[PDB]
């Protein structure tokens, strides 16, 4: 939850000042090169146990 | 002193007139809600990106639901000097000059004040100045209007609030507010008053999460000390307990901090708090409900986590009786006497509404209480990671904050209390925001007598 | 008359320093809480040379329920009408351990829906 | 056993902290009362964070813990900035203890707890009731009255270490240095359960 946060704050850029929908694209940010994305990418690899 | 002289002046209450091997047991309580119904909220146990298909699906749900009311239940389009109120949503043909019903979701502003991988700060300037305008954006996923006027800041309807707006259109973008539309009222769970042999029946919602850190001893104070015996000890000559009916903890039932606890400082406060419910079970059943701070999915529909709060004393009592005297709840419940159906929230859903994620719609407990009046007239998605689960989040049948109107709905932890009550067209609904124990309790009756609830100052 | 409290009191004011809050009478004696609170006044009032003194609740409440710490001061509760002695404590606060005790004699006031084994 | 010297370092991290809290050598702002220190207190103990601080506490600990049948006596010494001479000695014992017995009875989890819980209570009277003027510059130390000990020698004779847990022996044996060796002496209630016996005093200068 606090990764995305992190995600929805730098994703603030691309909407106007949505909050709700902030979420999926969130979600769908795939950079090759971010510091937080892949400990996103291995937290939903958990939740699915 | 003169304290004492008072306790020697009333000699009255020897014994009070009880036999004292005697429990005169008070009530008859029904609690129809506990076992011929599914919870909705509740888990699935063949399951013991998900938030974007629940947002259209929210969205697709309320469109056909308030669908059936833009006639129906507003304006007759003989008004307005034959100005066509017909169902468009669209912006295309909003832009003509007769105004429709404009059938819309605002997503004006809704981000975060307090807070760096992302770079925060800088994309948050962006934030600071736009979201301090209060200006308003109506989304049906088809384009933005602008929105002025009295109940821009009035009344509360920050985010996902499906509304119709009416207003002289006088500009392709902007509107006045004259009007909003609602869902339509699913029906009257029926009251009832058992009018032979009345029980004076008990009326409680009393605490708002015990919430116990370790770190703090004042907040074990007030708690095992003034309560669990004015539930039975502590008296008010007798009447407190005829009042007094079954125990309703609303989420925070353990205070702590994700990132600083550990194995052995989560027991030491869950055991405490087992030997609370243990103490207090023999006078006052109980229900309880985690979901903000003490261990949780952080959602609305949240597992409530069974045999983690009790010590081996108190475990074997879930098991001996199934949901009668304690049973996991969740954060949404619909408690219901018979037909007298109330609503649970731990707080956390308005909390972060109330305070965390708001930069606009400001015109504080006077405030704060109507944002959860807003949440329950639209019934819609308030916080900011709704229903948060990897199988079986929302099957068209369980909104977290449901569709099947209560008559009271519980929320919890503000900084001061608040209880009014609001009649609307369905039903009549009781408003109740609990504060927060370590804002001085301000501890409450709820209910089932004449629909009356009574604070009590804990401090 | 009732002596037979007062010296169980003293062991565990005395012998060794455990606070009372208020279950230790309850399982001593099960009598009521005004018989409790006429109990804890006789052990005031036959006080000699408590280390410190308790601080009471307030019977009287005008919609507030308070440990009284401005004991001097009425703190909101002028018009009294009694006050319930509780809490007599060694330490400079009033903490306790907290303990599961033997209810199914003391329990006061039972459950709506009496537990069952089943 | 396990369990009985887990029990010891919490009852001496409650006692020697509480000491600390109660003679003011640290500001009492930093202290806030809690129950988790690493593990479960029986009382609500004032105790402040600063990691250095209760590292050495619980240094301090396992090094008295360490010896467990020399020690007859754990103390703790009150000494002044002005002068060297003690102005409190708190009297704990390690006398007649179940570790030495290595007994696995019995447990009693509880009522060790609650004597613990006495013995606290009474730490705290007693260190309320006598009191506070100078109540900034004071200092800490430990002292041990032990019955049969000499390990200091074991950093010599050329010995070659090769295992961690015995580095944190030669550092217990290194810590420790035997000094030279009234006016006043106060009584305090010890707790009285049965494997742990701890006959606990307070000396005054
Ligand atoms: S994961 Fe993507 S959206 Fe989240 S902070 Fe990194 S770059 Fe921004």
């Amino acid at each position: 939850q606090t990764l995305k946060t992190v995600c929805r704050t730098c994703s603030y850029r691309y909407t106007s000042d949505a909050g709700i929908e902030n979420d999926h694209i969130a979600s769908k940010c795939n950079s090759y090169d971010c510091p937080v994305f892949y400990s996103r990418v291995k937290a939903e690899r958990y939740l699915r146990d | 002193h003169m304290d004492a002289l008072l306790t020697k002046f009333n000699e009255d209450r020897s014994l009070q007139d009880e036999n004292l091997s005697q429990p005169r047991t008070r009530v008859r309580i029904v609690d129809d809600n506990l076992y011929n119904k599914s919870n909705p909220f509740q888990l699935c146990y063949k399951k013991r990106s998900q938030y974007y298909h629940i947002y259209q699906y929210r969205l697709k749900t309320f469109r056909e639901r308030v669908l059936k009311e833009c006639d129906k239940r507003w304006d007759a389009g003989f008004t307005l000097n034959g100005q066509l109120v017909l169902k468009k949503d669209k912006v295309l043909d909003i832009q003509g000059n007769q105004p429709c019903w404009c059938v819309g979701s605002i997503y004006c502003e809704m981000k975060y004040k307090p807070n760096t991988y992302g770079a925060p700060d800088l994309t948050k300037s962006y934030t600071d100045k736009e979201g301090g305008s209060d200006e308003i954006m109506l989304e049906d996923e088809s384009g933005r209007v602008l929105l002025v006027g009295d109940f821009i800041r009035s009344t509360p309807f920050i985010t996902g609030v499906v509304v119709g707006i009416l207003g002289m259109e006088a500009e392709a973008g902007t509107f006045q507010v004259l009007d909003i539309c609602y869902p339509t009222p699913l029906p009257q769970n029926p009251f009832p008053a058992p009018i032979a042999t009345c029980p004076t029946r008990g009326k409680i919602a009393l605490v708002s999460g015990l919430n116990l850190n370790n770190t703090s001893p004042d907040r074990l104070l007030r708690l095992e000390i003034l309560r669990e015996f004015l539930m039975g000890r502590i008296n008010n000559k007798i009447d407190d307990i005829s009042l007094i009916g079954r125990l309703l903890i609303c989420g925070n039932s353990v205070d702590f901090d994700i990132k600083s606890v550990n194995k052995d400082e989560l027991m030491i406060s869950l055991t405490e708090f087992s030997k609370f419910l243990h103490n207090i079970l023999p006078s006052i059943s109980v229900d309880i409900m985690p979901g903000t701070n003490d261990p949780s999915d952080k959602s609305l529909p949240q597992q409530p986590f069974h045999k983690s709060l009790f010590d081996k004393s108190l475990e074997s009592y879930f098991n001996g009786s199934n949901k009668e005297i304690l049973n996991l709840v969740t954060n949404p419940y619909e408690f219901s006497y018979n037909g007298v159906d109330v609503l649970a929230v731990s707080g956390k859903n308005i909390n972060d509404i109330c305070k965390y994620v708001i930069p606009s719609n400001d015109n504080d407990i006077e405030h704060r209480l109507d944002l959860m009046e807003c949440t329950m007239k639209w019934q819609n998605i308030a916080p900011t990671a709704p229903d948060t689960l990897w199988c079986y989040p929302y099957t068209d049948k369980d909104p977290f904050v449901l569709d099947k109107w209560p008559h009271v709905y519980i929320v919890a932890n503000q900084p001061y209390f608040g209880t009014r009550v609001v009649e609307i067209g369905g039903k009549n609904i009781k408003i109740i925001s609990v504060p927060e124990f370590s804002s001085t309790g301000m501890i409450i009756l709820l209910d089932l007598e004449t629909l009356e609830a009574e604070t009590v100052k804990i401090d | 008359m009732d002596q037979k409290a007062s010296y169980f009191i003293n062991e565990k004011l005395f012998t060794e320093v455990k606070p009372v809050l208020f279950t230790d009478l309850i399982h001593h004696l099960k009598i009521g809480p005004s018989m409790a609170k006429k109990l804890m006044f006789d052990y005031y009032k036959q006080t000699t040379n408590a280390k410190y003194n308790c601080v009471v609740i307030c019977c009287y409440k005008d919609q507030t329920i308070k440990i009284i710490h401005d004991l001097s001061n009425i703190p909101q509760q002028d018009s009294i009408i009694d006050c319930f002695i509780y809490a007599f404590n060694p330490m400079d606060s009033f903490i306790p351990y907290y303990d599961i005790i033997d209810q199914k004699d003391c329990l006061t006031i039972k459950n709506s829906y009496e537990l069952k084994v089943s | 056993n396990r369990w009985v010297e887990k029990w010891l370092r919490v009852y001496l991290k409650c006692y020697i902290n509480l000491i600390l809290f109660y003679r003011n050598v640290y500001p009492p702002q930093s202290f806030d009362y809690t129950t988790y220190q690493s593990f479960n207190l029986p009382q609500f103990v004032p105790i402040n964070r600063h990691p250095a601080l209760i590292d050495y506490i619980e240094e301090l600990i396992l090094d008295v813990l360490s010896k467990l049948t020399h020690v007859y006596r754990f103390s703790i010494c009150i000494i002044n900035k002005k002068n060297d001479l003690c102005i409190e000695k708190y009297v704990l014992d390690f006398s007649e203890l179940q570790h030495v017995d290595k007994d696995d009875q019995i447990i009693t989890e509880t009522e060790v707890f609650d004597e613990f819980r006495s013995s606290l209570n009474s730490l705290i009277m007693h260190l309320e009731k006598l009191p506070k003027v100078n109540d900034d510059t004071i200092t800490f130390e430990a002292v041990i009255n032990a019955i049969e000990l000499e390990l200091g020698h074991k950093l010599d004779r050329n010995r070659r270490v090769d295992s961690l847990e015995e580095k944190a022996e030669i550092e217990r044996d290194s810590n420790w240095v035997k000094c030279q060796e009234k006016i006043k002496l106060t009584s305090l209630v010890g707790s009285d359960v049965g494997p742990l016996i701890i006959h606990q005093f307070s000396e005054k200068l």
